[PDB]
């Protein structure tokens, strides 16, 4: 040696073997298998990407409604208590939980079909989804000129 | 007619994640050790919203690779995994954009 010595602050690689933040199968054992690509083609759209993306996002979710797969809780550590924005006069007292993960489920992938019937107007809903408003009457009127 | 040179990743970095010390060191950090096991990684720029300064258009982060030999056998077995809960939806980024952060 010269004079001094610099050196390098010990530390070792870590993070490589604890955490897994590839997956695939959650909340039961790893059977289920989704085949499809997520990388999106050379001549599209920014509409198009997303609702690519947004499709596959709500099989995916839908899924996740289909099975129960939802492996990790949002908030695992709750915040401040807080109420529903939405007014809600009464609910059941057989059916509250699932139907507030299930129906948070659909929420999810209306969010996305929302988005993708915007993006693209052909697009397709699953079978499952229904479209809001019950209506009344049966049938539709006929109006006079 | 896909390959620039580095990678992108979408559909697994959230604003309300992108916002803490503990999380963003998190994902740096893992993100970068999981990038080097393909290739080589120079870099990554992953947005951090300061109290909700870049939260428009937050969401979408990647790393500077420097080739896309690597990058492609990456992004190839990056995809249809998951961050934690959701798809991870991979793609190719053009590193001119990436130096902007032009995010394109």
């Amino acid at each position: 040696m010269a004079t001094g010595a610099n050196a390098t602050p010990l530390d070792f690689p870590s993070k490589k073997r604890k955490r897994s933040r590839w997956n695939q199968d959650t909340m039961e054992q790893k059977t289920v298998i989704p085949g499809m690509p997520t990388v999106i083609p050379p001549g599209l759209t920014r509409e198009q990407e997303r609702a690519y993306i947004v499709q596959l996002q709500i099989e995916d979710l839908t899924r996740k409604l289909r099975t129960g797969d939802l492996g990790i809780p949002p908030n695992p550590e709750d915040r401040s208590p807080s109420p529903e924005p939405i007014y809600n006069s009464e609910g059941k007292r057989l059916n509250t939980r699932e139907f507030r993960t299930r129906k948070k489920l659909e929420e999810e992938r209306h969010n996305l079909i929302t988005e993708m019937v915007a993006l693209n107007p052909d697009f397709k809903p699953p079978a499952d989804y229904k479209p809001p408003a019950t209506r009344v009457c049966d049938k539709v009127m006929i109006p006079q000129d | 007619g896909h390959p620039t040179e580095v990678l992108c990743l979408m559909n697994m970095v959230l604003p309300e994640e992108l916002l803490d010390d503990e999380e963003y060191e998190e994902i740096v950090e893992d993100v970068r050790d999981e990038c080097s096991k393909y290739g080589l990684v120079k870099s990554i720029e992953i947005p951090r919203p300061v109290d909700g300064v870049e939260v428009p258009g937050c969401g979408k982060i990647f790393v500077e690779f420097t080739s896309v030999f690597d990058c492609q056998k990456a992004m190839q077995g990056l995809t249809g995994r998951k961050f934690a809960n959701r798809v991870v939806v991979t793609k190719y980024c053009d590193p001119d954009s990436y130096h902007r952060r032009d995010f394109w």
